[PDB]
RNA sequence: CAUUGGUGAGCAGCGAAGGAUUUGGUGGAUUACUAGCUAAUAGCAAUCUAUUUCAAAGAAUUCAAACUUGGGGGAAUGCCUUGUUGA
C-alpha cells in the first residue's frame, strides 16, 4: 500500500513526446499527453529497466534462543579481539613493548 | 589589498578539502567536482587529470557542490553558482541572509536549503531551457515538521516530490505546489548522511550512531537496518554495477563495504583518509562501474575498485577486497617550506607539517 | 625486454624443407 | 593464489534522468 | 530442399511499439548461445594504427592489419594465433590467398606473400602500390589495385604475373571482386566503377555510379545486386544483371566508409562511427529501398534491420563471417564482431568450403582446388559462356 | 708472505615491537590540464525511431591522369605508336 496519497499528482498531465528520452515510456504511438498515475507507473517501470531489483529489498526485511544469535553479534563487530578490555592479564606471544 | 606587480593565478597543489564533492557524467564517462575553499576543481575520473578550475575565486567559501551533465552547481554563502566549464554563467543569490547548507537538482527545478531550516526552489524559465533561473518559492521546515536540514535528495520516479531529510526525520514536498505531501516519523538517532538508491523508493541514512537505515516512502517504513560498532558515519553510496553493494564512509577514515543480499560486510578499508581532517569526507561509487571514488579532508582524492570476482562457479560470494587505484593528493597540513626546483619553472618542491615532500 | 638485433627472419634457402632441392635428406 | 590486479576499463551504463521529473501547469 | 539441416536465425519486432533496430550488442549477447555469443570478439589493440579486417572465405582464420605495423592471423575460433608481424612500413589490406598457411599484405610499396608462422615467402617486385588486395580462389588470382592507375593479377599457383591493366582512372578508391563472376570492380574519383577481366585492356563496362568519389562497393553472393557508396552521402543499389541502380539512397548524414553484403541478403553500411545493416534491401521494389527512417511505421517504407554506433572510433572496414551471423568491423583500436541474427548462411556446403577442416582435409582440398584452377582467360562477364 | 680470494666459523661493531634479497601484477608521471557521444550554432548522455525524409545545392583535361621500373641483352607471343587495309 501507499502510505501517502498525492491527490494533487493525478490532476497533472504531462505531454510526453516533447522529451527525446521518454519516448520509451509511450505504450503506443497514439498517446502523447498522459495523466499523473499512468506516467509515474511507466516511469517506475523505466527505473526497473535501468536497475533490476536486487534480492534484499523485495524480500529481506527486519520489521527460546534464536539461531541468528551468533551472526548478529558478529555483524555488529569489526574488531573481535577484546582490545577494549584492559584485561590486566598479559596476552601471550606478542609484547606491546616500546623502546624508550 | 590589491597588488600591482603580481596577481593571483591559482592556488597550486590542492585536490580537495572535505566539502562533499559531486559526480557527473558526460555520455558514458565520469567527472568529479571538488572544493578547495573558494575555488572548485573538475577531474576526469579515468585518469584524475584536472579538467577545469573556477573562473573566479568566490567571495566566500563554497559550501555545497552538485553537478548535472554539463552544469556544475556551486553553493557559497548566500548565492549559488550555475557553472558551465568552471565559468560563472548564472549567480542565484538567495533571498535571505542565511547560509546555504545543501542542494539538489531534479526536473525543471533546483532546490537548495539554508541554515534557517528553509529550502529555496528555483524553476527553469522553460523545460526548453537547461539551467534553472526562475525563482519559484521558499518552503520551510518548522520544528514540528523536522530538525536541522541534513540533506535534500530526489529519489527517482517521484513527480515533483522533494525529499528533505533532517537529523530527526524525512519530509516530502510537491515543489510545484509547495505542499508537504508526507512527513516521516522521527528516527530516534541523529541522522547524518543521506543517499538515494538504485532500488525504488529507498533512501539510505547513516546516523550519528553506527546505523544505516534503508527507508521507503511508498511504505513510509524503515525496511532494513545495518549496524556499525562505535563509528560516526559520513558518506553513503551504492554500487550500481551489477551486484548490490553499499558503501559506508565513517568520519574515522574507514570505508565499509556491504552486500545486502549476503547481509554481510565484504571488506572494511581502514585509514584511506585522515581521521583528524574529517575522516572519509565523501565516497561515491561511479554509477554502473565497479569504481568508488573516495575523498578525504587530507587534500587527497583516491580511487578504489572491486576486482571482478575470482569464483567462476559462485561469483557474488567470493569478493576480491577493494584495491587502490589512482589518486591525486595534496599536503594535508599547510606547507612549511617551498622552493622552485627546476630552471624552467616546471616543478616546485613543497614540504609541510604533513611530514612529506611533494 | 626485447632482444638486440631484431632482424627480419625470412625464407632460408638452406634450411627450409618445403624446397624440393632440400626434399632429399 | 594469483592475486594480481587486472586492467579495469570503465564500461558504460545508464542512470535515471532526474531532469525529466516535472509537469507544467494545467 | 528438405536435406538442408540448419535454418537461419531471425530478428523479429513482436510489436509495432517494440522496434527491431533498437537492440544493442550487450542486449543481443544475453540470448545468443554461449559459443556464438562468445564468438563476438573485442580486440582493442589501441597501440597500432586503425585496423583492417578480413576473415577467410571459411571463418576459420581471421587476418587483421593495423595501419602502422600490425599483421595478425589468428585461428580465430580457438585460442591459436598463427602470425603476428610488425613491419614498420605502413600497410593497407591483407587476405589469405589459398589457405591460412599463405596470405598477402598490402604495404606502403610492395605486396608481401607470407607463411602462417610469419615468415617471408614472396616480395613482389611489381605491385608498387597496394590499396585493395583481393583474391579469387577459383582462379588462384591475387588481384591488386594500388594508388596507381594500373591493376595487377598475380597467379600465385605458378607464382607469376598474369597481366597489368592501366585504367586511366587514377588512384583506386574502391575494389570489390565478384564471387559469382570473378569480375573485378574498381571505383574511382569520377563516380565511376569499372568492371574488369585480366584479358580486356579496356574495362568490361564502366558505370557512372555516383557523384564525387567512390567510397566503397560490395557485391552479392548471387552477383545480382552490388551496393555502391559514393562520398556524396549516397548509396546506389546496382543490379548488375541488367546494369540498373535499383534505389538511390541520397543524403546520408555522413558518407559510408564501406559497404558489405552478407549471404542471406543483409547489407552493411558503415559511415564510420556507425554501422547499420538492412535486411532484404537488395530486392526489386522501392519498398525494399533501404531507408533510415519510416515515418508512421509504414510497411512500404523500409527501416534499418540492425544498428550500432561506435563511440570513440571511425571504423575502417568490415566483413561478415561467411558462414556465421557476425561481422568483423575494424575500428581504430581494433576489432569487434557484431552479432547479426541472420546474416551468414546456416547450411554451408562442405564440398565448396569447409568451416570445420582438418589439416589433412586441408591439404587434400588445396590440391583439389589447384587442380581445378582456371587459367586467367576464363574470367568472363558470364560464368556460363 | 700479499692474499687485496671467497667459503667457513666467529667476534668486536652497527642496531626501536626483524634484517637482506628476488620478482609478479596494477596505478602515477615520462610534452603544458578547456569534459563524453552524435548527423553537431543544436540535440544526446534512460534513445534517436513512427519529421530524417521532402527541398535545394550538387557531373571539364571534351579519354590530363605508373611523377614510382635493379642493370645488360633481346623482346618471339602481347601492347603501344604512326605507316598501311577493309567494314
Amino acid at each position: 500500500e501507499a502510505a501517502w496519497i498525492d491527490s494533487d499528482d493525478e490532476k497533472i498531465k504531462v505531454p510526453i513526446l516533447v522529451t527525446n528520452k521518454t519516448k520509451k515510456l509511450r505504450t503506443s504511438y497514439n498517446e502523447s499527453k498522459i495523466n499523473g498515475v499512468h506516467y509515474i507507473n511507466r516511469l517506475r517501470s523505466q527505473f526497473e529497466k535501468i536497475y533490476p531489483r536486487p534480492k534484499w529489498v523485495d524480500d529481506e526485511s527486519d520489521s527460546n534462543g534464536d539461531i541468528n544469535a551468533l551472526t548478529k553479534i558478529l555483524s555488529t563487530t569489526y574488531n573481535y579481539k577484546d582490545t577494549l578490555s584492559n584485561s590486566k592479564l598479559l596476552p601471550p606471544k606478542k609484547l606491546d613493548i616500546v623502546r624508550l | 589589498k590589491n597588488s600591482k606587480i603580481f596577481s593571483p593565478f591559482r592556488i597550486i597543489g590542492n585536490v580537495s578539502n572535505g566539502v562533499p564533492f559531486a559526480t557527473g557524467t558526460l555520455g558514458s564517462t565520469f567527472y568529479i567536482v571538488t572544493c578547495v575553499g573558494k575555488t572548485f576543481q573538475i577531474y576526469d575520473a579515468n585518469t584524475l587529470h584536472l579538467l577545469f578550475v573556477s573562473e573566479k575565486e568566490t567571495p566566500s567559501s563554497i559550501v555545497a557542490l552538485s553537478a548535472h551533465f554539463h552544469y556544475v552547481y556551486a553553493a557559497y554563502e548566500n548565492k549559488v553558482g550555475i557553472y558551465k566549464r568552471g565559468i560563472e554563467e548564472h549567480l542565484l543569490e538567495l533571498e535571505t541572509d542565511a547560509n546555504v547548507e545543501h542542494l539538489c537538482i531534479f526536473g525543471d527545478y533546483l532546490c537548495a536549503s539554508t541554515d534557517d531550516n528553509s529550502i529555496f526552489i528555483y524553476k527553469k524559465s522553460d523545460p526548453q531551457d537547461k539551467y534553472p533561473s526562475e525563482f519559484y518559492t521558499k518552503l520551510t521546515v518548522t520544528e514540528i515538521q523536522g530538525g536541522e536540514i541534513v540533506s535534500l535528495q530526489h529519489l527517482a520516479t517521484y513527480l515533483n516530490k522533494l525529499t528533505v531529510v533532517t537529523k530527526s526525520n524525512v519530509l516530502l514536498f510537491n515543489v510545484r505546489t509547495g505542499k508537504l505531501v508526507f512527513t516521516s516519523n522521527e528516527f530516534p538517532d541523529q541522522i547524518t548522511t543521506a543517499e538515494p538508491a538504485p532500488v525504488l523508493d529507498i533512501i539510505a541514512l547513516g546516523t550519528v550512531t553506527g546505523e544505516v537505515i534503508m527507508f521507503n516512502m511508498r511504505k513510509g517504513k524503515r525496511i532494513r537496518t545495518i549496524k556499525i560498532p562505535q563509528s560516526r558515519i559520513s558518506s553513503l553510496s551504492f554500487r550500481t554495477d551489477g551486484s548490490s553493494h553499499l558503501s559506508v564512509g565513517t568520519s574515522s577514515g574507514d570505508l565499509i563495504f556491504y552486500d545486502l543480499d549476503r547481509r554481510s560486510r565484504i571488506h572494511v578499508l581502514k585509514n584511506i583518509h585522515r581521521e583528524s581532517y574529517g575522516g572519509v569526507t565523501q565516497a561515491t561509487f561511479l554509477n554502473g562501474q565497479p569504481i568508488i571514488v573516495t575523498s578525504g579532508g587530507d587534500n587527497s582524492l583516491k580511487e578504489y575498485v572491486f576486482d571482478p570476482s575470482l569464483s567462476q562457479g559462485s561469483g557474488d560470494v567470493v569478493v576480491q577486497p577493494p584495491r587502490y587505484l589512482r589518486s591525486r593528493g595534496g599536503h594535508s597540513q599547510p606547507p612549511s617550506y617551498i622552493a622552485f626546483a627546476d630552471s624552467q619553472s616546471h616543478f616546485m618542491l613543497s614540504a609541510s607539517k604533513d611530514r612529506s615532500l611533494w | 625486454t626485447r632482444k638486440f638485433g631484431l632482424v627480419k627472419r625470412t625464407l632460408n634457402t638452406k634450411k627450409d624443407q618445403r624446397l624440393k632441392k632440400n626434399q632429399e635428406n | 593464489v594469483v592475486r594480481e590486479a587486472k586492467k579495469v576499463e570503465m564500461t558504460e551504463a545508464r542512470a535515471y534522468n532526474a531532469d525529466a521529473d516535472t509537469a507544467k501547469a494545467a | 530442399d528438405y536435406l538442408l539441416p540448419e535454418s537461419n536465425g531471425y530478428l523479429e519486432p513482436e510489436n509495432e511499439l517494440e522496434k527491431t533496430f533498437k537492440v544493442q550488442q550487450s542486449e543481443i549477447k544475453s540470448s545468443v548461445d554461449v559459443s556464438t555469443a562468445n564468438k563476438a570478439l573485442d580486440l582493442s589493440l589501441k597501440e597500432f594504427g586503425p585496423y583492417h579486417i578480413k576473415y577467410a572465405k571459411n571463418g576459420t582464420h581471421l587476418l587483421i592489419t593495423g595501419r602502422k605495423g600490425h599483421v595478425a592471423s589468428m585461428d580465430w575460433r580457438k585460442g591459436q594465433l598463427r602470425a603476428e608481424l610488425f613491419l614498420n612500413e605502413t600497410c593497407h589490406s591483407a587476405t589469405y590467398l589459398q589457405n591460412e598457411q599463405y596470405f598477402a599484405v598490402a604495404q606502403k610499396k610492395y605486396t608481401f606473400i607470407y607463411d602462417h608462422e610469419g615468415t617471408e615467402l614472396h616480395r613482389l617486385k611489381q605491385h608498387i602500390e597496394a590499396r585493395h588486395l583481393d583474391f579469387l580462389p577459383y582462379h588462384y588470382l591475387l588481384v591488386t589495385a594500388g594508388e596507381t592507375g594500373w591493376l595487377k593479377y598475380h597467379d600465385v599457383s605458378t607464382g607469376q604475373l598474369v597481366s597489368e591493366l592501366r585504367t586511366k582512372a587514377g588512384p583506386t578508391m574502391a575494389m570489390a571482386q565478384n564471387p559469382w563472376n570473378a569480375v573485378m570492380h574498381l571505383g574511382h574519383s569520377n563516380g565511376t566503377v569499372s568492371l574488369w577481366s585480366p584479358s580486356m585492356p579496356e574495362p568490361l563496362v564502366k558505370l557512372l555510379s555516383a557523384r564525387g568519389p567512390v567510397n566503397s562497393i560490395a557485391i552479392d553472393r548471387s552477383g545480382y545486386y552490388m551496393a555502391t557508396t559514393g562520398a556524396d552521402r549516397s548509396m546506389k543499389i546496382w543490379d548488375i544483371r541488367n546494369f540498373k541502380q535499383l534505389h538511390s539512397v541520397e543524403s546520408l548524414p555522413t558518407p559510408g566508409t564501406n559497404v558489405s553484403i552478407s549471404d542471406t541478403g543483409l547489407l552493411a553500411l558503415s559511415r564510420g562511427p556507425h554501422v547499420t545493416l538492412w535486411k532484404d534491401a537488395l530486392k526489386l521494389s522501392g519498398d525494399s529501398k533501404p531507408c533510415f527512417g519510416s515515418m508512421g511505421g509504414n510497411p512500404h517504407r523500409n527501416t534499418p534491420y540492425m544498428s550500432h554506433l561506435f563511440a570513440g572510433n571511425k571504423v575502417e572496414n568490415l566483413g561478415f563471417v561467411p558462414f556465421e551471423d557476425l561481422l568483423g568491423v575494424g575500428h581504430q583500436t581494433g576489432i569487434t564482431n557484431l552479432i547479426v541474427p541472420g546474416a551468414g548462411e546456416a547450411n554451408y556446403d562442405a564440398l565448396e568450403l569447409n568451416p570445420f577442416e582438418t589439416k589433412k582435409q586441408r591439404q587434400e582440398q588445396e590440391v583439389r582446388t589447384l587442380l581445378n584452377k582456371l587459367p586467367a582467360d576464363t574470367i568472363t562477364l558470364d560464368p556460363n559462356s
